[PDB]
């Protein structure tokens, strides 16, 4: 979903599939709603 | 743009008219117009491509002419015509999937893709066969700005809101007031609630309003107004305003009299309805002014009265519905539709393609937050990208 | 009025085809058809307009034929084309409007719009290019009388009825049977509906029938028939047949069992379907009849069988829906539609210039009032406007 | 085949051009084209029907060809251009009235009905004028096997499937957990619905997945997807697996948290979307995964606490639901629309012919039991009867 | 396809005639007719492969033609002659290696492996020589559509199928009522078992019967009909149908009384056999039907009294048999036998060359799972693989 509508570079894509926190973070500050929808859901998921 | 349309307008009748056992007669004008196509492409190297997972493609274009000696055609050219058609189609399509991409907030009509900048020269303007589409002949006017129009079948103007607003409210939500409304695609459906019955209320009367706000202006839009709301018509467990608590709705559905439909325009009123039900029009109109009322009946049967009592309790709420489809309409402007697939082979070209976020289209192009905002910017790249969706699909379906 | 569709075509396939740059071979004919509209125009002098709003503006015609030494076109020869085609353009606007805004009773087919009168002289009639579309092909079908037809899409042939039918009623309304429907547009929603639960009638079997007459036939048509109608399934306030008090319906939504759709014709049985839902098919009728049944559960868990009691409280309605919507259809008469813009210009037209009320033509051209009342002389009419509607569409949309 | 729409077209196209007035500068190729068909055709004796009630008929054509000296047309041509038209239209009538009907497992692309196989001969092929429309042009390139496309408008490509699964059940049915399913034609509402409203699922929180399986690929389809399904969201009475009781289902919407809908294709992922509702896209897809959940509110108001307590009861069943609609779509292969009508064609002459059942089309042609096995003989057969049933509409509609 | 026979029935025929020391009486019209090739194919660039695992080879032909100078052939002739045919030769084995492993729904009578495509071009049709072998024979007709048919010796028609029915049951299975059945490639193997001897039954006699569809139609069979199943006359451990429990099965063979054996034809019956056995016949059937008795002997000695004893122990059961092989027969369509190397030689190659799974063979082309829906496009498929396979097999076994 991401890599199509928000379309995605090498290294982001790279970083993203080695779960690097530093891309993850800038994601979650530009504020990319298929990102924060997925960490709510792991927040849901966490709750007990 | 209007060379592009036209290679794959003369592409297509290409296809169809050229087809062995013809009469030359029937296509001598047509293939005058190909030969000059390929006379005016012959000797230009074009590329293609640049921008995410799109492949960098190079076109030259040296071809042999089409025989003009003939009467009746036979395979022996039909073959050869096409095996030149499909270079030019793969090169089109491959044109108008570089096109449809790209953005710009500055002369969005001004082109991208540079082989479509060098298709915009003076010496590829021989090729315009003719320009009778829709899209491409709205294109041309509003470049020689006329009054323009292009028509829709059920269109989607309407961002999705799913929403309520209460008037009256407490934290326990006991006894409400309040107007819901789902607004999508071409459909609102709008419900006003009150759990009391309007006991307290003067003359056993309460009123409710919903104004929508369109956009970009309609005009001769066919409406099919009716009452009784379905979506909000069934038992419910509606979270408040601020996420603390949750209420539930159990509705009872009563008709809306003294109903009104107001079609507006700068303010101003154009059209007005008054208990009239079915199918409307409207002429033109940038706002929707729906006015229903919730009417307590005077006289009651036993079990009707014990649901709407005169105490707090109210565990039957009162509402009055009404749906609004709007089912054709024509606009000056370009929207969406549920008949047309330009739109479809924009967002697929872009997701399959992977095209980086511009300045311009929201990221991934979600109809939603590209008509909650409709900048002038933003109107001109969707027109473009329109346009020459229509044209690729006019040959790649 | 063929002579109007000639020009109305030749003036759109002129500002198509007479582009920058394109090749006379393609145009050549198109450009003797517009010298010769010229050379039969020029000499006359036309007036349009004097009913309501609309300016009594005269027309006359000076103008000077397309130049043919050329090859291919330039600007110099478009902008001439284009501050000649503009003239005609609008002339045949103002004289589409003209005969929207006009009725008769005897011969309504006939001209009004007198400058339209004049066009069907013996000497306009060589401008006739070609009569295409589908409105004008059985425009001159009709008149040269054969077996016609338009192809509509959900087209709105049923008048907004909601209303209901007991079979058995009591002043407190509280053992109930009957039907209930909403009819509108291309959709019928049925719903038959008992409080009992078919506990005292014979075999735990009740029977109903809805008995839909259309004032037009069709054929061709395809339809999607669902159970479970959704506008009366869901707890309802409904008001007496004699308006004074009201009553409280409270559904539990079954199945209908032997459920049969039998689309007739004067009376003779065309098509049935028994048990058979989603897409169907009707190749003719004038006529449809829905019959279906309430059967009683016999096997009943607890939290059912505490909803049907035996005795007369009875606080859960059995409910019995039927949804039929009519998506394409084929009519040898016109009719309106959620696809196409006829109806909507038409009304705009006489909603801009404030045309009074005819002999003909209900108030506002209310579509309910207008199908429920489709005399031959409305649907003459109708024809009539919708074709020169559509022409004008044709031009400016 | 290509020469049966070849004579559907000139003759659709001699009606309309050739009428009185008309200037033969625009009517020259037509009639060369109108003058080799009669010559292509005088000499050939063919005969037509012999299945079901049509009669067998014998055509034998000897007719005189059309004047080209004139400037103008007259009457005494236009006569004599319709009393050899009609023949030619009844022949192509009764042509494709014969090979609609007739059926065949191998090679169902090969022509029945003999008389076309002799116009499939090589001495006809002489008669091609224009392949134009997408039928007929999507027919020529399967045949020069290409990548096609039939562009289609809400399509019927699900059967109706009105079913549920229940993954948590008792023979008393006062505790149940499952997804219920309505899928027809264009629409798909799911409804997932917990009676105990997560209240020992794990994190409060139960999932429901709905996995559909169309039978032939999309592309650019155009979606709708809204929430809160509406016709699994009233009180009802719903029988059991095995038919043997019943039992009853009393829902309480609620919002769907969680979802998800994922678009596949061949078990492989194409398109998804999360917590996106309205207007989406779906590029290519064979498989829709629906995928929702039910999350019990932590917080909860007395009136919603009264519905949803601790204990077996649960006279209130906690519901999720999902609406989903297919606007538009693309496809390879040929379907039923809302907007054509050849379908309805077809079923129109076999049910008023009295075609007996044939090998490979269940009884009347009902689209459900058709498009459960959608096998390549019965989309031969059906893109064969729907390109011919375009053809004589093009004619008699 | 009939180039590509040809090329190889040339190319057998020269390795085969072309040899030092024969004499060119024998041989001219063969060299005549490979110079032709030779001439047809000099030009001509060909690719081969790229699925799975098979090489992308690209073939080049010049070569020089055969001189026609001398009577009797010397070793300087054989040998450019052998240099250029195992050239030959190696390309048709790659093209038919190619063509053995493309699937399609969509026209699989239609060449794949796209060189095929270009060889099916008019062009190259100068190569025909004779298509003399059955396969090919048959492909001709079906193309010019006639009565087709294949000889089989043996055919694997039935898919393996080993299963009982149990009329009468009982949890400890002591007393049981059924039939037995196995069904492999050309034999039937049926067996019915009564536990109790017909002791309790209608004057003593336990009917049996058994019904075999066929999926393709056979026409003059030749079958061998013997009594006495052997696989199902020794002791057996049987599961249950639920696959729970197990159950003994100790047979002792009686004879079939009233034996009837039918060969019937949609229904309708064609050969009827009472009391014969060994050689039959069958000269058209779709379907068989078995059906047998179980009398129990009257007139018992104590050695079998002891076995049949009037209560329900029954330590022996009491069995009735039947063979049944279709030695020789023929069908209009391609099946598999025990005397032709086409299907091992397509499988072979598949798991060679390690192609993957396509839409129309199930994985690894079971034969069981192939003729269990023998769909036509799957009939189309393995009749083309079989040809071309017949093809690879006329050069290289």
């Amino acid at each position: 979903n991401l890599n199509d509508n928000y379309g995605i570079s090498r290294q982001q894509a790279f970083n993203l599939l080695r779960s690097d926190p530093r891309v993850l973070r800038e994601f979650i500050n530009q504020d990319n709603p298929i990102i924060r929808n997925r960490i709510e859901q792991l927040i849901m998921q966490c709750r007990l | 743009m209007d060379v592009l349309y036209s290679l794959s307008k003369t592409l297509k009748d290409a296809r169809d008219k050229i087809v062995e056992g013809t009469l030359y007669s029937n296509v001598s004008d047509l293939i005058q117009q190909f030969n000059q196509m390929i006379i005016t492409m012959n000797g230009n190297e074009f590329q293609t491509g640049g921008i995410g997972n799109l492949p960098i493609r190079n076109w030259n274009f040296d071809f042999g002419l089409l025989g003009t000696t003939l009467l009746n055609l036979d395979a022996n050219y039909v073959e050869t015509a096409r095996n030149t058609i499909d270079y030019f189609v793969d090169f089109v399509d491959n044109v108008c999937m570089d096109e449809m991409v790209r953005e710009s907030q500055r002369n969005g009509i001004a082109p991208q893709s540079d082989s479509l900048r060098k298709l915009s020269g003076i010496k590829f303007k021989r090729i315009n066969f003719d320009n009778s589409s829709e899209y491409i002949e709205n294109w041309n006017l509003q470049n020689r700005r006329q009054r323009t129009g292009f028509t829709f079948h059920k269109p989607n103007i309407f961002p999705y809101s799913a929403s309520f607003t209460l008037n009256r409210s407490q934290p326990a939500h006991d006894n409400l007031m309040g107007t819901m409304w789902l607004n999508a695609g071409s459909e609102i459906q709008v419900a006003g609630f009150d759990y009391s019955c309007a006991i307290n209320a003067p003359a056993n009367i309460q009123q409710f309003e919903h104004i929508v706000q369109l956009r970009r202006v309609l005009t001769t839009a066919t409406i099919t107004l009716l009452p009784d709301a379905e979506r909000f018509s069934f038992p419910r467990v509606i979270n408040s305003a601020d996420g603390a608590t949750t209420w539930y709705f159990n509705p009872v559905i009563l008709r809306p009299n003294n109903v009104e439909v107001e079609f507006l325009l700068n303010g101003q009123i154009i059209n007005t309805y008054q208990a009239r039900f079915g199918t409307i029009i409207a002429r033109n109109f940038d706002t929707i002014r729906l006015s229903f009322q919730l009417m307590r009946p005077p006289n009651m049967t036993p079990a009707v009265a014990a649901l709407f009592p005169n105490a707090q309790p109210f565990e039957h709420h009162a509402t009055v519905g009404l749906t609004l489809r709007i089912e054709s309409a024509v606009c000056e402007s370009v929207l969406a539709d549920a008949s047309k697939t330009m739109l479809a082979n924009v967002t697929s070209v872009r997701q399959e393609y992977a095209i980086p976020v511009g300045p311009v289209f929201p990221p991934g192009m979600n109809w939603t937050d590209l008509i909650t905002n409709y900048s002038p910017s933003r109107e001109d790249n969707l027109q473009r990208v329109f346009t020459v969706a229509s044209i690729r699909s006019m040959l790649v379906k």
